[PDB]
C-alpha cells in the first residue's frame, strides 16, 4: 500500500499546476483505504447546551490524542465539522454603503495579517554590539470582537464603517454538508483503528 | 516569519500527531528555535528497514500539507535519513591571510562542496561557511526623506 | 555506507583537488574519526594471534610433542575460515565484536581436538597399540562426549540473538561467530583429527618431571576426591551457601551498558545567556583555545561558532579537540575533559561542557544519562522550567552524580510591540503600511540572481546595522498619515517586555526538556540512572520522565537478563536430557553454573568491573564450558555404571582418567583470554570488560567442578534409586 500511495502521490504531483486555484489551496487529499476498524466514540449533548461543532473541537483538542498514546490505537479518524471565522454579508447593507464582497474581503485580507518578527543585534552587528534580543508584532486577530471592530471606508460619503454594521461575524462550522445526529441530537464520532499485529 | 512558540503551534504539533501510529517506532520528538526552523525525529527499532520507514513517513505527512501554512507549503516539508555526527571535517585556511574567511567560504562552496558531495558513501554535506551576495544595506532615515 | 571507504574516497577527492588550489590556500583535516576503526580491528586481530600463539603453548606443555600440538591446532584457523564464509552468506561483516567473539572462541574449537589427541596418546602410551588402532578406539570411546559438548556449547548461544533492541544486535554478532565456529570445530574433528592421528603420528628433562608431577598429582587428587566422597552432605550445605551468596552478588553488584573507550578525541559545548552576541562567545572560545594551548597532548582545535548539537543560535557553539597518538600522550581523554571543565567554571560567563564520545557512533553524541523531563498535565512550560530548576537543585547537591545539565537554549527576554489601532484609524495610518515597515525593518530579503563570473549569486536587501541595534531606531521609523505628517511608530506601538523560552521542545508529543548528566567516578550508569529516577519521583505532580538514546538501551538490556538465563539454562538441560536419556544426569551437569558464576563475579567485583552486556556474554560463555567440564566426567562415571561398577568406584574411576582432558581444555581456554585481561593501550577497557569475567568464571568452575561434579552425580542418583 505505502509503494502504491508513494507513487499516486508522485504521480499527482504532476497535474498539480493545471489544477483549478481553489482546488490548489483547499488541497489534494491522498490516503490508504484501512480495514483495521476497532470502535467508535462519540459524545452528544442530552440538554443541547453544545453543538456539533463544540464537540467536535472538544473530541480532537482533548480526547483523540489522549485515545491514539493508548496501546493498540493506531490511526484515529475524527467525524464532524472543524470550527471557523465566519462572516455574513448583507447585500443591501452594503449596497447602502456602496460597498461590495471584494471589499469586504480586501478589508479582512489586510487587517488580519502576519507580521515578520526579528532580532535586534542580529549579524552583521555594528562593532560593540552587547545585547541581542527578540522582537515581535502581532498584526492578526484572534477574537469575535476584533473582527467585529474591523474598519471600512464607505464610498458614498466618505464616513469609517464597522465590519459589524454590514455584516454579522460569528464562530461557525468550515462547511455545514454533514451533519451527525445522537437520538436525535448533537453529536460527534471518531473511529479507532486497530494497529497492525 | 514566525515565532519559536507560533511554529510550535502551527507546524511540530501538527505534524507530529500524524507522526504518531507509524511502523516500528520506538518514540518522537521536535525542536523549534527562533532560527524559524523546526526539526522532528523518529526513532525506529532496531533492525529496521529505513527505506520502508521515510516512505511510511512520507505518505503520513502528506495528509497534512493542507493545514500547513502557505510559506511552508510553498518552500515544502523536506524529509530524510539521519547522520547524527560527523565522519570528518575538511576545512580551508590561509596561511599568510592571503585570502579572508568570506573568500575561503565562497571557493568552499563553490569548487569543494559539491565535489565532495558526489563522493560515494557521502550522506550530507554541511558546509559552515556562506557564497558571496550582492549586499544592498538601506538606512531608513534617508529613503523616507524621498518618500520611498 | 561504510566509514573507512567513504573517508578514504574524500582523502582521495581532496588530493586530485588540491592540485588546483589558489596559491595561499591550503587544505586540512583537523577531524577525522576513520582511521580509529582499523587501529582497533588491527589491535584484535593481534590479540587474536596472542590468543592463538598462547593456546598452542599450552597444548605443547602437555603433549610433549610438536606433532601431537599441531594435531589440534589446525582446526582454528579453518573452522574460522568457514565461519568467515558463514557470515559472508549470512550478511554480516567484520567488526571488532566478530573478531572478540573469535578471540573467545579460539580456546574452546580446539576442546575436541585435544580431547581426540589426548585419548589417543594415552591409549598408545598404555596399552602399546598403533597410532590407527589407538585412533580407532579413542575415537568409539569418545565420539558422545564430543557431539554432547558441540551440540550443548552451540545451544546455549543461540537465545541471546533473539534479543530485542542494540543489546540483541550486539549479542547476536558473538552468537554466530561462537556457535558456527564451534559446529565447524567439531565437524573438523571428527573428520580431519583422526586421520591425521592414524597417519602423521609416528609410533611410540622438563618433560619427564612435567609427567612425573601430573602422575603425582592425579594420585593425590584420587585420594583427595575418595576422602571427599564420603562427606556429602556438608558439601551439599557449602554449595547452597556458594549459590546464595552469587545470587546477592549478581543482585547486589553495580550494573552498566558499555565501558566507555578513549577515542583520541572530545568535545566541548559552549552555552553563553539568550542576551549573548557572537563577540561574547567568540570570547570564551579564545579563552577555552589559549588555555588548551601548549598542552603537549593535543594534536589539532577546531571551533564552530554560531552552531550546535542542541541548538543553533549567536550564543552556542561547538569545538572538537583531537588528541595526539596513544604512545605520545600522557594523559586519558576524560582527564583532559575534567581538566577543561575545571578551567571553564571558575572564568566565564557561561556554560561550558567538555565531553567524550558517546559509546555507540549514532546513540547519541556524548557519553552520559540523557533524560527527558515532560509536562503531562498540561501544567504549563513556566511550571516545567521550574521543575527543570528544583531537580538541578537537587542534583548539583548530590555525590552519585558529577555534573548534571541542560542541553538546549536558555530562556530569555522577549519584546512584544502592541498596535493601538484606534491612534492609526484616527490618525489615518494603514494598518498594513506599519504591517510593511515593522516586517522589513531587520529582516534580510532575498530579491534576485545575478551572474558574478559565471554563478547565478544572489541579491540580498537589508536595512544597515547602525539602524537595527536599537530598540529606539525600529521606533524612529515613520509612516504617512492622511492628514500628510510623518507619525512615528512610537506614537502608536507600545512596546513589552517578557521572559519566555527561546526553544521549544516536545517528546513523544509533549512539552519535554531535555537534560544530560555524567555519572560521578565509584558510581555506575545503572546507580545513576536509578538516583536521578528517585530524586524525579520529588517532583510535584504532573510531571514525568522518559529514558532516551543509551539510558533506554541500558534499562531494556538490564530487563531481559533474567529470562535470557534462564532460557538458556533450560535449552542446556533439555538437550542433556535427549542425549542421555534421563532426567538426573542432567539435573548433575546442571548444578555448576552457580559453581562459575561464583568466580565471575569475584573476579570482576576485584577488578571493580560493572556488570555489563560482555559480563552477561561472558557469563553464558561460563555455562556452556561449565556445563562442558561436568559433561566430560558424567558420561564415563555413567557408562561405567551400566558396565557394572559401583557408583563410587565409577564416578571415580571416570574422575581420575578425565582429569588430564579436563585441564587441558580450561587452561588451553584460560590463557586464550589472558591477553585479553592484561589488554593495555588503546580498546583495553572493552578487553578488559570481556575477558576478566570469563578468565574468573572459567578459573572457578574448572578448580570446584572436579571435587563437586563427582558429588553431585553421587548425591543425586543416591535419591533417585532411594526415592524410586
Ligand atoms: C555443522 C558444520 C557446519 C556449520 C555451518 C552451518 C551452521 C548454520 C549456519 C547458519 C548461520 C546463519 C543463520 C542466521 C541467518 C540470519 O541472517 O538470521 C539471523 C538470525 O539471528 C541469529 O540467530 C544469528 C545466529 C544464528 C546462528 C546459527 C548457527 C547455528 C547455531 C547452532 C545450531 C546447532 C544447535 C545445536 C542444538 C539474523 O537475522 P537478521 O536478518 O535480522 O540480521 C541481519 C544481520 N546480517
Ligand atoms: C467526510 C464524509 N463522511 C464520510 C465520507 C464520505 C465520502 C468519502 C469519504 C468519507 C464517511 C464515510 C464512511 N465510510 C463512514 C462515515 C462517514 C462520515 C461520517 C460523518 C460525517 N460528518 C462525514 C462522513
Amino acid at each position: 500500500v505505502e509503494m502504491a500511495q508513494v507513487d499516486v502521490q508522485n504521480k499527482i504531483k504532476a497535474v498539480e499546476a493545471r489544477l483549478p486555484q481553489v482546488v490548489r489551496q483547499q488541497g489534494l487529499q491522498v490516503e490508504a483505504s484501512s480495514s483495521g476498524f476497532l470502535m467508535l466514540v462519540g459524545i452528544n449533548s442530552p440538554n443541547n447546551q453544545y453543538s456539533e461543532v463544540d464537540l467536535s473541537d472538544y473530541l480532537v483538542r482533548n480526547v483523540v490524542e489522549e485515545l491514539k498514546r493508548v496501546e493498540g490505537v493506531g490511526k484515529v479518524q475524527s467525524f464532524g465539522a472543524e470550527k471557523a471565522m465566519r462572516i455574513w454579508v448583507d447585500p443591501n447593507k452594503l449596497v447602502s454603503y456602496g460597498l461590495s464582497i471584494s471589499d469586504v474581503n480586501n478589508a479582512i485580507r489586510e487587517n488580519n495579517v502576519e507580521i515578520a518578527p526579528g532580532r535586534l543585534g542580529d549579524l552583521p552587528a555594528e562593532k560593540g554590539q552587547l545585547i541581542t534580543i527578540p522582537l515581535s508584532a502581532q498584526g492578526q486577530l484572534s477574537s469575535l470582537e476584533q473582527f467585529k471592530n474591523i474598519s471600512l471606508k464607505s464610498k458614498t460619503n466618505g464616513s469609517v464603517i464597522k465590519l459589524s454594521d454590514v455584516a454579522n461575524v460569528e464562530i461557525g462550522s468550515q462547511a455545514y454538508n454533514f451533519a451527525i445526529l445522537e437520538n436525535g441530537k448533537p453529536a460527534t464520532a471518531a473511529a479507532i483503528q486497530l494497529s497492525p499485529g | 516569519g514566525a515565532t519559536a512558540k507560533t511554529i510550535n503551534d502551527s507546524v511540530v504539533t501538527l505534524i507530529e500527531r500524524e507522526l504518531s501510529g507509524v511502523k516500528n517506532l520506538l518514540y518522537y520528538s521536535a525542536t523549534t528555535d527562533t532560527s524559524g526552523t523546526a526539526e522532528i525525529t523518529a526513532t525506529f527499532k532496531p533492525g529496521t528497514d529505513v527505506e520502508m520507514a521515510q516512505v511510511d513517513v512520507q505518505n503520513k505527512i502528506k495528509a497534512v500539507e493542507a493545514r500547513l501554512p502557505q510559506v511552508v507549503r510553498q518552500q515544502g516539508l523536506q524529509v530524510e535519513a539521519s547522520s547524527s555526527g560527523f565522519l570528518m571535517l575538511v576545512g580551508i585556511n590561509s596561511p599568510n591571510n592571503q585570502y579572508s574567511e568570506v573568500d575561503l567560504s565562497d571557493y568552499l562552496v563553490r569548487n569543494v562542496v559539491e565535489e565532495l558531495k558526489r563522493v560515494e558513501g557521502v550522506g550530507k554535506v554541511q558546509s559552515f561557511g556562506a557564497e558571496k551576495a550582492m549586499r544592498i544595506w538601506v538606512d531608513p532615515n534617508k529613503l523616507v526623506s524621498y518618500g520611498l | 555506507a561504510n566509514a573507512v571507504k567513504t573517508a578514504e574516497g574524500v582523502r582521495a577527492k581532496i588530493e586530485e583537488l588540491k592540485l588546483n588550489l589558489p596559491e595561499g590556500m591550503e587544505f586540512s583535516i583537523p577531524y577525522d574519526t576513520a582511521p580509529f576503526v582499523k587501529i582497533s580491528i588491527e589491535k584484535v586481530i593481534h590479540t587474536l594471534l596472542e590468543a592463538m600463539v598462547l593456546v598452542f603453548i599450552v597444548m605443547y606443555l602437555f603433549l610433549h610433542n610438536v606433532r601431537y600440538t599441531l594435531i589440534p591446532a589446525i582446526v582454528a584457523p579453518i573452522a574460522l575460515l568457514g565461519t568467515f564464509t558463514v557470515m559472508l552468506l549470512a550478511g554480516f561483516s567484520i567488526n571488532v565484536l566478530t573478531m572478540f567473539g573469535m578471540v573467545l572462541a579460539i580456546g574452546i574449537i580446539v576442546d575436541d581436538a585435544i580431547v581426540v589427541v589426548e585419548n589417543v596418546e594415552r591409549i598408545m602410551a598404555t596399552e602399546g597399540l598403533s597410532p590407527k588402532d589407538a585412533t580407532s578406539k579413542a575415537m568409539k570411546e569418545i565420539t558422545s562426549p564430543i557431539i554432547g559438548i558441540t551440540l550443548v556449547l552451540a545451544a546455549v548461544f543461540l537465545p541471546m540473538a533473539f534479543a530485542s533492541g542494540s543489546v540483541g544486535v550486539i549479542y547476536k554478532q558473538f552468537t554466530l561467530t561462537m556457535s558456527v565456529s564451534i559446529l565447524f570445530s567439531a565437524l573438523l574433528a571428527l573428520i580431519l583429527t583422526p586421520a591425521l592421528c592414524a597417519t602423521i603420528l609416528k609410533p611410540i628433562g622438563f618433560f619427564a618431571w612435567f609427567d612425573r608431577s601430573f602422575d603425582k598429582v592425579t594420585k593425590k587428587y584420587e585420594l583427595m576426591l575418595l576422602k571427599i566422597i564420603k562427606h556429602t552432605v556438608p558439601m551439599m550445605v557449602i554449595f547452597l551457601v556458594i549459590t546464595g551468596i552469587t545470587f546477592a552478588g549478581m543482585k547486589y553488584w553495580p550494573t552498566a551498558f558499555m565501558p566507555e573507550e578513549d577515542q583520541g578525541w572530545f568535545m566541548t559545548s559552549f552555552q553563553l545567556p539568550s542576551d549573548a552576541t557572537a563577540e561574547r562567545t567568540r570570547n570564551v572560545v579564545n579563552q577555552f583555545e589559549n588555555n588548551l594551548k601548549d598542552n603537549p597532548d593535543v594534536k589539532s582545535n577546531t571551533a564552530i561558532l554560531g552552531w550546535g548539537f542542541s541548538g543553533a543560535g549567536q550564543n552556542v557553539a561547538v569545538a572538537f579537540t583531537t588528541l595526539k597518538d596513544f604512545k605520545e600522550r600522557t594523559s586519558s581523554a576524560s582527564k583532559m575533559t575534567s581538566d577543561v571543565n575545571s578551567s571553564m567554571a571558575n572564568s566565564t560567563e557561561g556554560e561550558t561542557m567538555a565531553v567524550l564520545p558517546p559509546a555507540i557512533d549514532e546513540l547519541g553524541t556524548f557519553s552520559g544519562f540523557s533524560l527527558r523531563l515532560q509536562d503531562r498535565a498540561n501544567l504549563g512550560m513556566p511550571a516545567l522550567l521550574a521543575a527543570q530548576d528544583e531537580l538541578m537543585a537537587m542534583a548539583a547537591k548530590n555525590k552519585k552524580f558529577y555534573m548534571v545539565w541542560n542541553e538546549g537554549l536558555p530562556q530569555g527576554d522577549n519584546i512584544s510591540l502592541k498596535i493601538d489601532r484606534e491612534k492609526l484609524s484616527a490618525l489615518g495610518v494603514k494598518f498594513s503600511d506599519v504591517s510593511d515597515i515593522i516586517s522589513t525593518s531587520m529582516g534580510s530579503m532575498y530579491i534576485n540572481d545575478f551572474p558574478n563570473q559565471g554563478r547565478m549569486q544572489q541579491v540580498i536587501v537589508q536595512v544597515e546595522a547602525k539602524s537595527r541595534m536599537q530598540l529606539k531606531d525600529i521606533l524612529n521609523l515613520k509612516v504617512m498619515g492622511s492628514s500628510g505628517q510623518l507619525v512615528s511608530l512610537s506614537e502608536v506601538v507600545t512596546p513589552q517586555w517578557n521572559k519566555a523560552p527561546q526553544q521549544y521542545n516536545r517528546y513523544n508529543g509533549r512539552p519535554s526538556l531535555s537534560i544530560a548528566g555524567i555519572p560521578n567516578f565509584d558510581t555506575s550508569s545503572g546507580e545513576a540512572m536509578r538516583e536521578m529516577e528517585q530524586l524525579i519521583a520529588k517532583l510535584p505532580k504532573g510531571i514525568g520522565y522518559e529514558w532516551t538514546g543509551i539510558s533506554l538501551q541500558e534499562k531494556q538490556s538490564e530487563s531481559q537478563m533474567a529470562f535470557l538465563l534462564g532460557l538458556s539454562m533450560l535449552v542446556v538441560f533439555l538437550v542433556l536430557a535427549a542425549l542421555y536419556e534421563s532426567w538426573a544426569i542432567p539435573l548433575s551437569v546442571m548444578l555448576v553454573v552457580p559453581l562459575g558464576i561464583f568466580g565471575a563475579i569475584i573476579a570482576i567485583m576485584s577488578r571493580g568491573l560493572m556488570n555489563d552486556v560482555f559480563f552477561k556474554i561472558g557469563l553464558i560463555t561460563i555455562i556452556g564450558l561449565s556445563a562442558k567440564n561436568a559433561i566430560l566426567i558424567v558420561e564415563f562415571a555413567k557408562m561405567l555404571k551400566e558396565e557394572g561398577m559401583s557408583l563410587i568406584e565409577a564416578t571415580v574411576a571416570a574422575a581420575k582418567l578425565r582429569l588430564r582432558p579436563i585441564l587441558m581444555t580450561s587452561l588451553a581456554f584460560t590463557c586464550g583470554v589472558i591477553p585479553l585481561v592484561i589488554a593495555t593501550g588503546a580498546s583495553s577497557e572493552t578487553q578488559h570488560a570481556l575477558g576478566t569475567g570469563v578468565f574468573g568464571g572459567m578459573i572457578s568452575a574448572t578448580i570446584l567442578a572436579i571435587f563437586f561434579v563427582p558429588v553431585f552425580f553421587i548425591f543425586i542418583l543416591g535419591a533417585v534409586e532411594k526415592l524410586f
